[PDB]
């Protein structure tokens, strides 16, 4: 039955604020998450006279009484269409050097097969890209029309030939899907072979495991961890990617953002056409009925009423498209930023390149958008330890050079902040400054 | 010339411009109604036996 | 047709109507299909081409030769069918080039030498290759310094209008 | 470069041109009749009786007002775009001029060092100074060095070699150092690391 209840805000949880007590991770996992951003709108345009007059001569003569209105409507829509290609270009064409995808080589156990393009397909998409592609549904069934379906199926509620009828059109993108896939492939090839160096300048060859070692040091995990846990890390990575493709397949809501852009734009046009059939207080929405039943001046009155009606509908349409265009531009700008900072680098911004500590990312294309796979490091199993700000030795106060002093009761060790790896405290691990009296809680 | 008038200039910069629309015209008027063959003997009232 | 008027191309339809239905409808209820009044069959009514026309200009101070693109037109001299319309006056070539004046659907135009306007598939960038190896590293031995320029608008002209 | 390529400043020129066009459009639209007998208000009053003159004027008012509302709406939209640009410009000055940004391809191309602002009509021009790697060479590498059975890892750098010797270098510049115990840390044995030499 339907029930009503108070919202829970989150799981109740706890930790204890406690002095001389810390927790240090002892294990970790590699997590990969997915972020989706829209990049573009369908590019469209409108013939203001076909929409308003339908080639009626009397209407055109009266439409000319509102001189710049068509120019303003047409320019606004044109400007939107121009921006849609610029948005696409900025998000994907960041690197003009196309690095060909290498044959699979020894990447130290790291498997990129669901990320890289599938050589056997008619469309050079990765398994993930093909999935994203197949899931989003578009109403914009071509630009230059084929007549197989346009003439075969009539009175079957179609759209793009209906738009043609009313002078509405859909324009092709300049950059095609295969071309986008090629840019994506170049970025992936670049990232896998040279890390971020190809972004900054020349693409330097770096063994894949070393690129990872540097990314770990970037987080704050000493690189020896990678070389010793390389098999675990590679296995967790490979597993996570497989899980993502399955998650995208089973969770249809994942692409709701891209589907939403498409649906809203389709509705705006369907609405515009429906408004066209309305009378707007006129004796008929059809100019030909107005003319056949009326002498010239009476027809002029009814025609002018419809011109106002149709023109007002066009102004409404264009205004809404401009507002939506501003938002799609903002999304595209964000997407472009994310690619430079998450794909062509290793941003430290919190919650910017996925949750957890950003390690690396890979772009995938999608209809009207971009999908990023964000690989992050997340601490896992942890243990409770005793701590102190300094060790007192001969009256001098010793601080960790790089780390935290920690003990298991009987003995004090020094570890790196994010991963338990106890070392004997030695002079080579300490910074010395001041005496034992000034530091509070020195042991 | 169309581009120059469209842009209000005697000089046109390199680029692509929309200047006019293309419209295909009809060639004939076709009207269709059924054979009907639903006439009354109106003229036989006049031409009565 | 009886009481239905309009303009379009009349072709045979692959649909059938119930015996009493005379007209059919598209997504926004345009009347389209009709049963022929004398020999009932479904006739397909589809609109005639009506797309825009764009002129590709190489620049006035270069050449007065232009190429013309018809947006929704089937080409059925130098006529070439693009996926963005029928292109008249341009020589399609098989070499890729970077874009100058874009057409659409991967196709761009430019002016090249015996000069003409040509059409081509755009190049997406320089071909390159990173020689991936598991035991070899590239390390810079020298550097340069670059200075670049980024320009951003800050403000728009401030205006006011006396409504009355 | 700025002198040579006039299109460089097109962004600022475009803001100016768009506003000018909007103002000129508003004025030109004023002259249309909008279905009226005449766009000259005084002509409508001079040649018409009050009843019809009022009707003709209502038509002209409707027309002129629609033009003004359209104008303003467009200006508000343009204003949103200029605000967004300005907000970014302010961000860039704080992160590029008043500090050193590590955001990739955010503040100049390549690795950022410093920036200098310049003024411009209606805007700001930034000069970004960046470091860019140039000549580079092909070297052999390894994850670690095996000494006495212990594994040694670079403290800050890469273990890199020529045909006969291993050296440690800083990542962005080939300046070989002798590998000593001060340039490396030790962790784990030689059996766990793959590719140890
Ligand atoms: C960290 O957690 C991982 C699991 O995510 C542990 O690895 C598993 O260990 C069991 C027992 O040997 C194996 O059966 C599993 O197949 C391992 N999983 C994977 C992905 O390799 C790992 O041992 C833990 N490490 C530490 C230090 O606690
Ligand atoms: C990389 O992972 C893929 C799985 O994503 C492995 O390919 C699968 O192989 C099985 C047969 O053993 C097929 O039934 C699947 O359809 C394949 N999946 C895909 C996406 O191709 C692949 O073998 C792994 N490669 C390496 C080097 O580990
Ligand atoms: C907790 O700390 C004690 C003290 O350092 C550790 O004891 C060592 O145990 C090994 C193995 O039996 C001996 O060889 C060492 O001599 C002991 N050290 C000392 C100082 O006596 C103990 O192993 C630590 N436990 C954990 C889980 O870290
Ligand atoms: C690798 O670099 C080393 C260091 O410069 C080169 O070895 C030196 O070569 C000079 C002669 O040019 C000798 O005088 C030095 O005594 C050598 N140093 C050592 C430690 O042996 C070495 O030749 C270079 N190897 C290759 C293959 O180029
Ligand atoms: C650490 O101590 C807190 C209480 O202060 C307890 O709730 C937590 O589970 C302990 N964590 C570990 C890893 O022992
Ligand atoms: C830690 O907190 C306890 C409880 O307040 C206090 O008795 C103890 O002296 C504190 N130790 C340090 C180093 O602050
Ligand atoms: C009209 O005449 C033709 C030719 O004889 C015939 O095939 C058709 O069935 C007739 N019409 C109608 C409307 O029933
Ligand atoms: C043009 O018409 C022919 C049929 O005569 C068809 O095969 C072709 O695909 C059409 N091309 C376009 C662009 O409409
Ligand atoms: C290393 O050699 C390969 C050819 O085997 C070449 O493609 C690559 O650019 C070279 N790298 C450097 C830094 O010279
Ligand atoms: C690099 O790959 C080759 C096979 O091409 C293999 O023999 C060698 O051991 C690998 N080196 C490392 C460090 O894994």
């Amino acid at each position: 039955s339907i029930i009503a209840y108070t919202m829970s805000l989150g799981a109740e949880n706890s930790c204890a604020y406690s002095n001389n007590s810390i927790a240090i991770p002892t294990n970790f996992t590699i997590s990969v998450t997915t972020e989706i951003l829209p990049v573009s709108m369908t590019k469209t345009s409108v013939d203001c006279t076909m929409y308003i007059c339908g080639d009626s001569t009397e209407c055109s003569n009266l439409l000319l009484q509102y001189g710049s209105f068509c120019t303003q409507l047409n320019r606004a829509l044109t400007g939107i269409a121009v921006e849609q290609d610029k948005n696409t270009q900025e998000v994907f064409a960041q690197v003009k050097q196309i690095y060909k995808t290498p044959p699979i080589k020894d990447f130290g156990g790291f498997n990129f097969s669901q990320i890289l393009p599938d050589p056997s397909k008619p469309s050079k998409r990765s398994p993930i890209e093909d999935l994203l592609f197949n899931k989003v549904t578009l109403a914009d069934a071509g630009f230059i029309k084929q007549y197989g379906d346009c003439l075969g199926d009539i009175a079957a509620r179609d759209l793009i030939c209906a738009q043609k009828f009313n002078g509405l059109t859909v324009l092709p993108p300049l950059l095609t899907d295969e071309m986008i896939a090629q840019y994506t492939s170049a970025l992936l090839a670049g990232t896998i072979c040279s890390g971020w160096t190809f972004g900054a300048g020349p693409a330097l060859q770096i063994p894949f495991p070393m690129q990872m070692a540097y990314r770990f040091n970037g987080i704050g995990v000493t690189q020896n961890v990678l070389y010793e846990n390389q098999k675990l890390i590679a296995n967790q990575f490979n597993s996570a990617i497989g899980k993502i493709q399955d998650s995208l397949s089973s969770t249809p809501s994942a692409l709701g953002k891209l589907q939403d852009v498409v649906n809203q734009n389709a509705q705006a046009l369907n609405t515009l056409v429906k408004q066209l059939s309305s009378n707007f207080g006129a004796i008929s929405s059809v100019l030909n009925d107005i003319l056949s039943r009326l002498d010239p001046p009476e027809a002029e009155v009814q025609i002018d009423r419809l011109i106002t009606g149709r023109l007002q509908s066009l102004q409404t349409y264009v205004t809404q498209q401009l507002i939506r265009a501003a938002e799609i531009r903002a999304s595209a700008n964000l997407a472009a930023t994310k690619m430079s900072e998450c794909v062509l680098g290793q941003s430290k911004r919190v919650d910017f390149c996925g949750k957890g500590y950003h390690l690396m990312s890979f772009p995938q294309s999608a209809p009207h958008g971009v999908v990023f796979l964000h690989v992050t490091y997340v601490p896992a199993q942890e243990k409770n330890f005793t701590t102190a700000p300094a060790i007192c030795h001969d009256g001098k106060a010793h601080f960790p050079r790089e780390g935290v002093f920690v003990s298991n009761g009987t003995h004090w060790f020094v570890t790196q902040r994010n991963f338990y790896e106890p070392q004997i405290i030695t002079t080579d691990n300490t910074f010395v400054s001041g005496n034992c009296d000034v530091v509070i809680g020195i042991v | 010339s169309e581009t120059k008038c469209t842009l209000k200039s005697f000089t046109v910069e390199k680029g692509i411009y929309q200047t006019s629309n293309f419209r295909v015209q009809p060639t004939e008027s076709i009207v269709r109604f059924p054979n009907i063959t639903n006439l009354c003997p109106f003229g036989e009232v006049f031409n009565a036996t | 047709f009886n009481g239905l008027t309009g303009t379009g191309v009349l072709t045979e339809s692959n649909k059938k109507f119930l015996p009493f239905q005379q007209f059919g409808r598209d997504i926004a209820d345009t009347t389209d299909a009709v049963r022929d009044p004398q020999t009932l069959e479904i006739l397909d009514i589809t609109p005639c081409s009506f797309g825009g026309v764009s002129v590709i200009t190489p620049g006035t101070n270069t050449s007065n030769q232009v190429a013309v693109l018809y947006q929704d037109v089937n080409c059925t001299s130098n006529v070439f069918q693009t996926r963005a319309g029928c292109l008249i006056g341009a020589e399609h070539v098989n070499n890729s080039y970077e874009c100058d004046i874009p057409i659409g659907a991967g196709i761009c135009a430019s002016y090249q030498t015996s000069q003409s306007i040509i059409a081509y598939t755009m190049s997406l960038g320089a071909e390159n290759s990173c020689a991936y190896s598991n035991n070899s590293i590239a390390i810079p031995t020298n550097f340069t310094i670059s200075v670049t320029t980024e320009i951003l608008p800050v403000s728009m002209t401030k205006t006011s209008v006396d409504c009355t």
